[PDB]
């Protein structure tokens, strides 16, 4: 019995960790893009700010 | 033996300690109340004698 | 001006725990004969070569000897020449023997010439001001003959008026920037006194002297658990800085409530574990003295200047405890951390 | 804006600079003084604008004014003349002291001293619920701080009292400039007034709890919605609460 | 050590051994085995004796 | 924008149980933590560009259109997917050789099931024989048994 669940243990571990590798680097994209079209403002908002 | 005899008369000798260091802390106590209200009225005398002679 | 920055000096006790700005208000209190004259004599013989600009010194209501041995101690130093127009130093002294109507008018007269550089050109100026204690004192004995009731203790009813009129023209404006550093004498220890305790809010960092650490030997005087400034601020100093400030600090507070014991006690009967945080405050007690270059008569030692990065260094490692293998000798009256332990080996071999 | 039906709030800095710029006009007037040369109506001079202060009712507007005076003591006497007044006027004082600030308790908040006479009557019904046992928790500590120095021959209840009464004081230690929620706010005590804090070394309670309200912020949001519009919290809210605190602590030291 | 203390002036050269850090911790069996196994190993042999103690 | 969610990381995710390595583990939920706060921290669209304001109140022009005309009509590329395949590419070969317990010790227990069903046949009658209570209770070779 032990060692019935022992197989079944480890192949919902690994398909729930090998999911979270795929989210985790999926925020990383998102984080960087979502800062990309924040500073492109914020370095045009520089020169709306300088010559007034 | 010796362990208990001398673990009891710390018992006391730190008792006494506490009893005359509060029969001190009384007696400082007056002698702070006379000298506070004393101050005040020291250095209320020499405004109104200080306006009185101007 | 809004501006903030860090002014080094080389003092261990000062860029430690309450550290000077460039452009900042600073104030030396302490009472009499705690060495007020002596650290304000220090910063001349740091900052004032060092620096480019000019310099403007202030004596207001002091001994006229020690506005000779000023006017002796920067011939023979070049910072004041006798001989062509290369000289950086002003002076305006009105002292001790003055009628009581001119010992209230020297101080202004101080700030005005220190007023022209700052506006008319653009130079970063000091001011060094001792003592300003005689400014308040001497319009209290014109007071009760101008005709005005006398307020608390023996001051004049307009006596937080006119300091506050003074002391809002030492300012660091958009035209230039002064540096103040303030001598304050607080009278027979008492900082309570309504002439010192209304200075607290002109001031951006206080440097408190004490009677109680200059009877130790611990020079300079300067109380840790009693000193502060605007800048100890872990966004501008450093995170790194900031917490060996209040590392110093709380073991210092700590140490103090450990001495109330000890007094019934006795220091062998304490445990193993705070018979060391009482061996780490005494070592963090004698290395903040250091001894001064212009106390070599006193002393006969000589003259030491710790920089910045070292300072904070040398007091790291008696926290951790990286030197708990010396006595507490060896750390009295040095430089940096490196001298603390050739000092150690030169006490061992005359036994 | 307590006269339009609105919310207001005031902050004097301070109070007893305002005492000293009135007495000189008084001596100059030559009006006849009195205590430490004040004249006799610095009492009629506080009184009048701190009761302009007022919670008015919902035929008026249901407006507010509160009012925060600063006052400075002088080596911590508050018996003299105008830190008398302004006691004796107000309803509650926070006392500050200086030996706390340098001991690391920042901010330097003295709870011996300090009370309130609106007393448990404006707190919100989640915070009440934690706080009346930490009060009592608290209380009960300042009894036995004096044995703490020099204590291992204690009753175990004692050696729990001191336990709680130093865990309980790193909660509430916080920064400058960061002031939190009080749906987080009832976490982080409800975290320590049950018992899951007593395993857990004292110094690591100030990186236990910055770790921890950054967890419930972005994993647990649907619970601080449910503390900040119920107003209390419930029977459903004490077990969902509950296993939150034992999973991160189980997996926390890493 | 405070036997030893008192009587270091008067009796300084007659003392055989002394046992201090007595007292801190509660006394053991193991303690009373220390003390009276030194006593006998020191190289003095006598021939009577007494204990005085505060029963 | 685009934002695409994820499982639970709750009880698997970070018991990975390496050789002794939870802290990697510990690591990979303390990433999602961190970034899930980032993006927390910034919306999903930025702040609009008002233009027409723009003209008036920067009316020394040329010089400020100029520079409002080229960074307005400007491409901002994100970084590249590279490494995005390869970490879920080592991902399709542990799950095949996670099945490898699945298959080998399957027939392992179907073996155990299948001595539990001999090992009733041996116990028997009480007084049943001398050979089959020799098989469980062991025999050797000479000189085995020292006691
Ligand atoms: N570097 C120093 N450290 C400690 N004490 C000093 C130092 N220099 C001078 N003193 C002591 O300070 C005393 C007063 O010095 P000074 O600063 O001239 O007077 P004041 O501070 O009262 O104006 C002297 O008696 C001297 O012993
Ligand atoms: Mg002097």
């Amino acid at each position: 019995i032990d060692l019935e669940k022992s197989q079944q243990a480890l192949v919902q571990k690994r398909h729930y960790l090998f999911d979270v590798q795929r989210n985790n680097i999926a925020m990383a994209l998102e984080v960087t893009y979502r800062e990309r079209l924040h500073r492109v403002y914020k370095e045009i908002k520089n020169r709306l700010d300088y010559h007034i | 033996e010796s362990t208990t005899s001398e673990q009891s008369a710390r018992m006391t000798a730190m008792d006494n300690a506490s009893k005359n260091a509060s029969e001190m802390i009384d007696k400082l106590t007056l002698t702070f109340n006379r000298t506070r209200q004393a101050v005040i009225t020291k250095e209320l005398i020499e405004i109104i004698s200080g306006a009185a002679a101007l | 001006s809004v501006e903030q920055e860090i002014l080094v000096t080389g003092i261990k006790v000062v860029d430690l725990l309450a550290p000077y700005a460039k452009g900042g208000k600073i104030g030396l209190f302490g009472g009499a004969g705690v060495g007020k004259t002596v650290l304000i004599m220090e910063l001349i013989n740091n900052v004032a070569k060092a620096h480019g600009g000019y310099s403007v010194f202030a004596g207001v209501g002091e001994r006229t000897r020690e506005g000779n041995d000023l006017y002796h101690e920067m011939i023979e130093s070049g910072v004041i020449n006798l001989k062509d127009a290369t000289s950086k130093v002003a002076l305006v002294y009105g002292q001790m023997n003055e009628p009581p109507g001119a010992r209230a008018r020297v101080a202004l007269t101080g700030l005005t010439v220190a007023e022209y550089f700052r506006d008319q050109e653009g130079q970063d100026v000091l001011l060094f001001i001792d003592n300003i204690f005689r400014f308040t004192q001497a319009g209290s004995e014109v007071s009760a003959l101008l005709g005005r009731i006398p307020s608390a203790v023996g001051y004049q009813p307009t006596l937080a008026t006119d300091m506050g009129t003074m002391q809002e023209r030492i300012t660091t404006t958009k035209k230039g920037s002064i540096t103040s550093v303030q001598a304050i004498y607080v009278p027979a220890d008492d900082l309570t006194d309504p002439a010192p305790a209304t200075t607290f809010a002109h001031l951006d960092a206080t440097t408190v002297l004490s009677r109680a650490i200059a009877e130790l030997g611990i020079y300079p005087a300067v109380d840790p658990l009693d000193s502060t400034s605007r800048i100890m601020d872990p966004n501008i100093v450093g995170s790194e800085h900031y917490d060996v400030a209040r590392g110093v600090q709380k073991i210092l507070q700590d140490y103090k409530s450990l001495q109330d014991i000890i007094a019934i006690l006795g220091m062998d009967e304490l445990s193993e574990e705070d018979k060391l945080t009482v061996s780490r405050a005494r070592k963090i007690q004698r290395f903040l003295s250091q001894p001064f270059q212009v106390a070599e008569v006193f002393t006969g030692h000589l003259g030491k200047l710790v920089p910045l990065k070292e300072t904070i260094k040398g007091f790291q490692q008696i926290l951790a405890g990286e030197y708990d293998h010396l006595p507490e000798q060896a750390f009295y009256m040095v430089g940096p951390i490196e001298e603390a332990v050739a000092k150690a080996d030169k006490l061992a071999e005359e036994h | 804006f307590r006269d339009n039906g609105k919310h207001a709030l005031i902050i004097y800095d301070d109070l007893s600079k305002q005492a000293v710029a009135y007495r000189q006009m008084s001596l100059l007037l030559r009006r006849p003084p009195g205590r430490e040369a004040y004249p006799g109506d610095v009492f009629y001079l506080h009184s009048r604008l701190l009761e302009r202060a007022a919670k008015m009712n919902d035929a008026f507007g249901g407006g507010s004014l509160t009012a925060l005076p600063v006052i400075e003591t002088q080596a911590g006497d508050v018996s003299a003349y105008i830190p008398t007044n302004v006691i004796s006027i107000t309803d509650g004082q926070i006392f500050l002291e200086t030996e706390l600030f340098y001991k690391g308790i920042r901010p330097a908040i003295n709870v011996g001293l300090s009370v309130s006479r609106v007393g448990s009557a404006a707190q919100t019904r989640a915070m009440k619920q934690v706080a009346g046992t930490m009060k009592l928790e608290l209380a009960q500590y300042r009894e036995v701080a004096a044995f703490a120095q020099f204590g291992s021959d204690l009753d175990a209840a004692t050696q729990q009292l001191l336990s709680r009464g130093v865990r309980l004081t790193e909660l509430l230690k916080q920064g400058q400039y960061a002031p939190m929620a009080i749906e987080e706010q009832v976490a982080v005590i409800y975290a320590g007034v049950r018992g899951y804090l007593d395993k857990l070394e004292p110094s690591k309670i100030t990186k236990f709890e910055n770790a921890f309200l950054s967890h419930v912020i972005s994993q647990h949001q649907a619970l601080l919605g449910k503390i900040r519009a119920d107003g209390k919290i419930s029977e459903e809210t004490d077990a969902k609460l509950k296993e939150i605190v034992t999973n991160f602590l189980a997996g926390f030291e890493a | 050590d405070k036997i030893r203390g008192i009587l270091h002036r008067t009796h300084s050269d007659q003392f055989l051994v002394t046992f201090k850090e007595v007292g801190r911790k509660p006394p053991t069996f193991g303690d009373a085995s220390v003390i009276a196994l030194e006593l006998l190993n020191s190289g003095y042999e006598f021939d009577e004796g007494s204990i005085i103690f505060n029963r | 924008r685009k934002l695409a969610l994820k499982a639970i990381d709750w009880v698997a995710f970070g018991e990975i149980i390496p050789r002794n390595q939870k802290a990697i583990a510990n690591s990979l939920k303390s990433w999602n933590e961190t970034l899930s706060t980032r993006l927390a921290a910034l919306p999903e669209k930025p702040p609009a560009i008002d233009w027409a304001y723009y003209k008036a109140t920067v009316a020394k022009a040329g010089l400020v259109d100029d520079f409002e005309k080229k960074f307005n009509a400007l491409k901002v590329p994100v970084p590249e997917d590279k490494y995005t395949a390869l970490v879920d590419a080592e991902e399709q070969e542990d799950v095949k050789r996670c099945a490898e317990f699945l298959s080998l010790s399957k027939a392992r227990i179907e073996a155990y099931e299948k001595e539990l069903e001999k090992m009733k046949n041996i116990i028997p009658f009480d007084q049943m024989t001398i050979e089959d209570l020799n098989e469980v209770f062991p025999e050797t070779k000479l000189d085995k048994k020292k006691y």
